[PDB]
C-alpha cells in the first residue's frame, strides 16, 4: 500500500505474494533443516523443543 | 484548471457488464475459446472494475489449463479464475481502513 | 507534522477525522491481544499480561478489573489511563443508577455511561483521548449475557465476537471458524486459550494468563447467604490452577 | 463385506429426499464415496462424486466437502495419473483456506501433498509434510490412528533412504514412542535397506527384500 | 446417426467367417434388433449380400410417415415468413430421416437445402460432418475424404475451436482407415483428451486404436513418453478385453521380457486386429511391423546371439525362427546376417562416418535432378 493500489494493481502485478513471517511449523522446520544439514549435531537435547519455543 | 484553451472533455466509466462481455469475448477468441460458451455467463454474473481486470481473468484461466498440462480451457476454469482475480482486488484495497463508521 | 487543526480538539480537522483519535488507535494496537467470545450461557474474556521486569510481581498487574461484581472489563493500552477511567466508571454509575434506581446498571446503561466519559476527554481541548479501548463484557437479567466494545472516541457497539490488539486479525478469524454463539460456553474457553496461544508460545502458563467468565450466579460468593433472592456474583475470575486444568482439556 | 454394505446404503439414500432434508441426502453420499473406494473401483467412485458435485460447488467450504476433494486426490493417485492428483490437491487447499479445520482433516491434508512429491522425486518436500502428520496422529484418539501413525513413521523413514542419510534414520528412531508403541516389522525394514544402500552392496539389499517382502507388498 | 456405427461393426462380424461361430451368431441376434427398430429396408439390401418385405412396407410406410411428416412441415415453413432460419432447421430434420434408413444419397440432398438458406458458419460445419459419418457406414473411404476436405476449408474461416475437436477424431479415423498410419498416430492421441462422444465410434474403441497407431510409428523412447505414461490411458484402466491385450503387449516390450511378448502378439491378432474392420485390412501391415521392431531392439543389444538362444526366449522353434527372420532382413531394419553352420547371428550396424556420408550423397543427388529439369526447361522457354 506504499505503492498506489488503484494504479499499481493486478494485471501488472497479477501475482502479489505475501511471505509468511508469522510462519507455520513446517516453515520453521525447513529453516532449522538448512543448519541441520550443514553440520552434524551431537543429540544431547530435544530438537523439536527449540521449534515450538520460536 | 482555469479557462485557457482546454474545452473538450471525454468521460470514461469503468466497464459495465455489457462492455465487459465484449472485452472478454475477443481475448478468449484469440487465445483458447471458453467451452460451453459461458464467457457470457461470467460477464452477466459479475462486474469487474476495469478492462485491466478482464485481461487478468484471461491470463489465469489459461494458466489453469497449463497446470494440468492441457492447452484448452473450459467453463470450470473461468469460474475458478474470476473468483481469484476479483476477490484479490478487494482484499488489497480494503486494508487501509481501520474501523471508522 | 500534522496540522495544528488536527492536534487541536477544539478545531474541525480538514479531513474531519482528528489526528489525536488516530494516535489513540495506534497505541491500542501496540498493547496486548485481548478478546471476547459470546456464548449462550456465558461470556469468556481472556488476555495475556506483560512479563515486565523479572523481579516485578506479575499478580499486581491486573488487566481485568471488576466494575461491579456482575460486570468486568478488559482493555488493551496503557496502565495510567486505565485506572483513572476505571474509578470514573464506577463513580458516575453510583450516582446515576445505584441511588436513583438503587440497583446495579443494566449492561447497556453502564456501557452508555462509559462512552460519555470517553467522549469528554475528546471534546475538551487540551485533554487527550483515553489511551485505552475497552471490551466491557457483562451480565444483567433483562438483556441476558451481553458483549461490548467502547471506543476512546465514545462510540460503542455490541458484537458477536471482537478482539483487539496486535493479534486482532488472527484471533477473529480463528473464532469464526471454530465457533458460533449457539455453541456452549465450555467449548469457548478451550477455544479462547488456543487462540491466545497463537499469539505467544514461549510461556502460556496460567501465571501470565488471566482468564475469567461472566456466567451463572455463584450463590456462595454472595457473601450474605440465607437470603437467596439476591443474585450472586455473575463474574467469577478463574485462578492459574484452574487455567491449567483447562489447558489439559485442550 | 460387499453385499451387506451396498444394500443398506441404497435403501438409506431414498427416506432423505422424500420427507427430510436435502442435507441428509448429501451426508449419505460421503458414505457411498468411501464404500466405492474400498472396492478398488475408481471409475465408479469418481462418477458418484461427480453426480453431487455441481450443486455443491455452490456450498463449497464445508469440512465435509474438504473431505470429498481429499478422497478425489486419493482416487487419482491409484489410477496413476498425476495430472488430476495435483489438480485435486489444489481444490482441497482452496476449500480449507482457513487451516483451522479438525485434527483428522489436517492429517490427511498434509499427507496427500507429501505422497505427491514422493512421485515427483523430491524427498525434501515429501519429508516435511510427513512430520506434521506424525504429530497429529499420535495426539489423536487411538481408535485406529495408532496404526496410521506407523504408516507415516515408515514414510518418514522412506525419504531419508532416498537421500541416503543414515544419521537421520538413527535420529528419528528413539525410545520416546517410535520403537515402542509405533514399532512394526516395517520399522526394521526401512533401516536395514538403508544400511545396504550406503555400503554399495546390492547383495545385501536382495537379502533384505526377501525377509521384508511383505512390506513391499 | 448414433445407431449406424453399432449396426455396421455387428454386420462386419457376421460377414467374417474367420471369427468363432459363436460370435458370428451372437452378433446375428444383436444386429437384427436394431434392423427392425430403425427400419433399414433400403440399406438391408446392401448388407444381405456381403456376408421381410415388411422391413420395406415398414419402410415405405416409415417413408410416407417420416417422408410425409417433414414434407408438409417443410412446406408450411417455406410459406411462413422467416426464410433463412426456419426452413433450414426443418431441412436438418429431413436429413435425419434418410440418415435413419441408411441411405447416404438422399440425406446429402436435403441437408444441402439446409445449408442453402444462410445459417451459422459453425452450423454448416456440423452438417457437412453428418454426411461424412454415413461414408464410414457404407465403408466408402473416398466419400469421407472429399467431405472432410470441405470442413477444413471452413474450420479456420469460422475460427471454430468447437468443431476442430470433432474434426480431429473424424480425421483420426480417416487416417487410421487409410494406409498412412503416421498422421493417424498424431491425430488420435490428441483426440483422447478432446474426445467428443456425439455421433462417433465409442471412447473405448478410440483408446485401443491410438495404442495400435502408437506401436507401428513411434520409437521405443517415443512410446514411453506418449503412450505408456500418457495420463489418459492410465485414467481409463483396462476393462474391455481388447484394451488389455494391446496394453499388455506395450509394456513387455519396454521391460524387454520376451517370454511374455509373443503370447500377447497372438492375442492381439485374434481379438483386436481381425474383428475391427479398419484393422482387418491392416492386420498384415501391423503384425509384420511388430515382429521386425521387437527383433530389431534385441539385435541392438547383442553383437552376437545364438539361434537357439533367440528362439528359446521367444517360444518358437529354431526352424521357425530361421524362416521368419529371413523375410524381414531384405526389408532392412534387422541389419544382421546368419551364419548357419556356426549358428551365430552376428549383427552389423553402421553408426560411424558412413551414416553421415549416405545421407549427404543421397540428398545432394536429389537436388541435382531438380536443377537439371528446371534449368533446361527455362532455356527452351
Ligand atoms: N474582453 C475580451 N476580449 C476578447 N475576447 C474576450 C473578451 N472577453 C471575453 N472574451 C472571450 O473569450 C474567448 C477566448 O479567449 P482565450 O481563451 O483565447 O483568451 P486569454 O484570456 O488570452 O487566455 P489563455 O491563453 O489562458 O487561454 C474569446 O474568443 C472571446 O470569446
Amino acid at each position: 500500500d506504499t505503492l498506489d493500489p488503484a494504479l499499481l494493481r493486478p494485471g501488472r502485478l497479477d501475482r502479489k505474494i505475501e511471505f509468511p513471517s508469522l510462519r507455520d511449523r513446517r516453515e520453521r522446520r525447513l529453516i532449522f533443516g538448512t543448519i541441520a544439514s550443514k553440520m552434524s549435531l551431537a543429540p544431547e537435547a530435544d530438537l523439536d523443543s527449540l521449534i515450538i519455543r520460536n | 484548471l482555469r479557462p485557457g484553451r482546454i474545452d473538450r472533455k471525454i468521460e470514461f466509466p469503468p466497464p459495465s457488464v455489457a462492455a465487459r462481455a465484449e472485452i472478454l469475448r475477443i481475448h478468449s477468441r484469440k487465445m483458447n475459446l471458453t467451452r460451453g460458451i459461458n464467457l457470457r455467463k461470467v460477464a452477466e454474473k459479475m462486474n469487474g472494475c476495469s478492462g485491466a481486470d478482464v485481461k487478468g481473468v484471461c491470463t489465469e484461466a489459461g494458466m489453469y489449463a497449463l497446470r494440468e498440462r492441457r492447452i484448452h480451457v473450459t467453463q470450470e476454469d473461468f469460474e475458478l479464475a474470476v473468483g481469484k482475480v476479483m476477490n484479490k482486488n478487494q482484499e488489497t484495497a480494503i486494508s487501509v481502513a481501520k474501523l471508522f463508521k | 507534522m500534522t496540522d495544528r487543526y488536527s492536534f487541536s480538539l477544539t478545531t474541525f480537522s480538514p479531513s474531519g477525522k482528528l489526528g489525536q483519535i488516530d494516535y489513540a488507535l495506534t497505541a491500542v494496537k501496540q498493547g496486548v491481544t485481548s478478546l471476547g467470545i459470546k456464548a449462550t450461557n456465558g461470556v469468556v474474556i481472556a488476555t495475556e499480561k506483560k512479563s515486565s521486569s523479572p523481579l516485578a510481581m506479575s499478580e499486581t498487574l491486573s488487566k481485568v478489573s471488576l466494575l461491579t461484581p456482575d460486570i468486568g472489563a478488559v482493555y488493551s493500552g496503557m496502565g495510567p489511563d486505565y485506572r483513572v477511567l476505571v474509578d470514573k466508571s464506577r463513580k458516575v454509575a453510583h450516582t446515576s443508577y445505584k441511588r436513583i434506581y438503587g440497583e446495579y446498571p443494566p449492561t447497556k446503561l453502564l456501557v452508555s455511561e462509559v462512552a460519555k466519559i470517553m467522549q469528554e476527554a475528546t471534546q475538551s481541548g487540551g485533554v487527550r483521548p483515553f489511551g485505552v479501548s475497552l471490551l466491557i463484557a457483562g451480565h444483567d437479567e433483562f438483556n441476558g449475557f451481553s458483549l461490548y466494545q467502547v471506543d476512546p472516541s465514545g462510540s460503542y457497539f455490541p458484537w458477536k465476537a471482537t478482539a483487539i490488539g496486535k493479534g486482532s486479525v488472527a484471533a477473529k478469524t480463528f473464532l469464526e471458524k471454530r465457533w458460533n454463539d449457539e455453541l456452549e460456553l465450555e467449548d469457548a474457553i478451550h477455544i479462547a486459550l488456543l487462540t491466545l496461544k497463537e499469539s505467544v508460545e514461549g510461556e502460556f502458563n496460567g501465571d501470565t494468563i488471566e482468564l475469567a467468565i461472566i456466567g451463572d450466579e455463584n450463590p456462595d460468593l454472595l457473601g450474605y447467604t440465607g437470603i437467596p433472592t439476591d443474585k450472586g456474583p455473575r463474574f467469577r475470575k478463574l485462578t492459574s490452577q484452574e487455567i491449567n486444568d483447562r489447558l489439559e482439556a485442550l | 463385506s460387499l453385499d451387506d454394505q451396498i444394500f443398506v446404503c441404497e435403501k438409506s439414500i431414498e427416506f432423505a429426499k422424500r420427507e427430510k432434508r436435502v442435507f441428509l441426502k448429501h451426508s449419505l453420499s460421503i458414505k457411498l464415496a468411501t464404500l466405492h473406494y474400498q472396492k478398488k473401483q475408481y471409475k465408479d467412485s469418481l462418477a458418484l462424486i461427480n453426480d453431487l458435485l455441481r450443486e455443491f460447488k455452490k456450498l463449497d467450504d464445508k469440512p465435509s466437502l474438504v473431505d470429498v476433494h481429499l478422497l478425489e486426490s486419493k482416487v487419482y493417485h491409484k489410477l496413476r495419473n498425476l495430472a488430476k492428483s495435483k489438480a485435486s490437491l489444489t481444490a482441497a487447499r482452496t476449500a480449507a483456506n482457513s487451516i483451522y479445520c479438525p485434527t483428522q482433516t489436517v492429517a490427511e491434508l498434509d499427507l496427500m501433498s507429501g505422497i505427491l512429491h514422493c512421485e515427483d522425486k523430491d524427498y525434501k518436500t515429501a519429508f516435511s509434510y510427513f512430520f506434521e502428520s506424525f504429530e497429529s496422529y499420535h495426539n489423536l484418539t487411538t481408535h485406529n490412528s495408532y496404526e496410521k501413525a506407523c504408516q507415516v513413521l515408515k514414510y518418514m523413514l522412506l525419504s531419508k533412504i532416498m537421500l541416503n542419510l543414515i544419521d537421520d534414520v538413527k535420529n528419528i528412531l528413539n525410545a520416546k514412542y517410535t520403537k515402542e508403541t509405533y514399532q512394526s516389522r516395517g520399522i526394521d525394514a526401512m533401516k536395514a535397506v538403508a544400511e545396504a544402500y550406503n555400503n554399495r552392496s546390492l547383495l545385501d539389499f536382495n537379502t533384505a527384500l526377501k525377509q521384508y517382502e511383505k512390506e513391499l507388498m | 446417426r448414433v445407431p449406424n456405427y453399432e449396426v455396421s461393426e455387428k454386420a462386419f462380424l457376421l460377414t467374417q467367417s474367420k471369427v468363432s461361430i459363436e460370435q458370428r451368431k451372437e452378433a446375428a441376434e444383436f444386429v437384427l434388433a436394431k434392423i427392425k427398430e430403425e427400419e433399414m429396408a433400403p440399406y438391408y439390401k446392401y448388407l444381405c449380400e456381403e456376408y421381410d418385405q415388411e422391413l420395406y412396407n415398414e419402410l415405405c410406410k416409415k417413408n410416407e410417415s417420416k417422408i410425409k411428416e417433414l414434407n408438409e412441415k417443410i412446406q408450411k415453413l417455406e410459406e411462413d415468413d422467416e426464410g433463412e432460419l426456419e426452413q433450414a432447421q426443418a431441412w436438418i430434420n429431413l436429413g435425419e430421416y434418410y440418415a435413419q434408413i441408411g441411405d447416404k444419397d438422399n440425406a446429402e440432398k436435403t441437408l444441402g437445402k439446409s445449408l442453402s438458406k444462410a445459417i451459422s458458419t459453425g452450423a454448416k460445419i456440423d452438417v457437412m460432418l453428418t454426411i461424412a459419418r454415413l461414408g464410414f457406414f457404407y465403408n466408402d473411404q473416398l466419400y469421407v475424404k472429399e467431405k472432410l476436405e470441405a470442413v477444413n476449408s471452413m474450420i479456420e474461416k469460422g475460427g471454430d475451436w468447437e468443431r476442430r475437436n470433432r474434426y480431429k477424431t473424424y480425421y483420426g479415423i480417416h487416417c487410421l482407415a487409410v494406409r498412412n498410419f503416421k498422421e493417424a498416430a498424431k491425430l488420435l492421441v490428441d483426440s483422447l483428451a478432446t474426445f467428443t462422444s456425439i455421433e462417433l465410434t465409442s471412447y473405448e474403441s478410440i483408446a485401443t486404436y491410438a495404442s495400435v497407431t502408437g506401436l507401428f510409428t513411434l520409437e521405443r523412447t517415443d512410446l514411453k513418453s506418449k503412450v505408456i505414461d500418457s495420463p489418459e490411458l492410465l485414467s481409463l484402466i483396462s476393462t474391455t478385453a481388447a484394451l488389455q491385450s494391446i496394453s499388455s503387449l506395450t509394456i513387455s516390450l519396454y521391460a524387454s521380457d520376451y517370454a511374455s511378448y509373443f503370447p500377447y502378439l497372438l492375442e492381439t491378432y485374434a481379438n483386436v486386429l481381425i474383428p475391427c474392420k479398419y484393422l482387418n485390412r491392416h492386420a498384415d501391415f501391423f503384425v509384420r511391423e511388430m515382429r521386425r521392431k521387437v527383433y530389431a531392439q534385441l539385435l541392438e543389444s547383442y553383437k552376437t546371439l545364438s539361434l537357439k538362444s533367440m528362439a528359446s526366449a521367444f517360444g518358437v522353434s529354431v526352424a521357425f525362427l530361421d524362416n521368419d527372420l529371413g523375410k524381414f532382413i531384405p526389408n532392412k531394419q534387422l541389419n544382421c546376417v546368419i551364419d548357419r553352420v556356426n549358428g551365430i547371428v552376428e549383427t552389423n550396424r553402421p553408426d560411424n562416418k558412413n551414416a553421415q556420408y549416405h545421407l549427404l550423397v543421397k540428398q545432394g543427388d536429389g537436388l541435382l535432378t531438380k536443377l537439371q529439369k528446371y534449368g533446361a526447361a527455362v532455356r527452351l522457354t
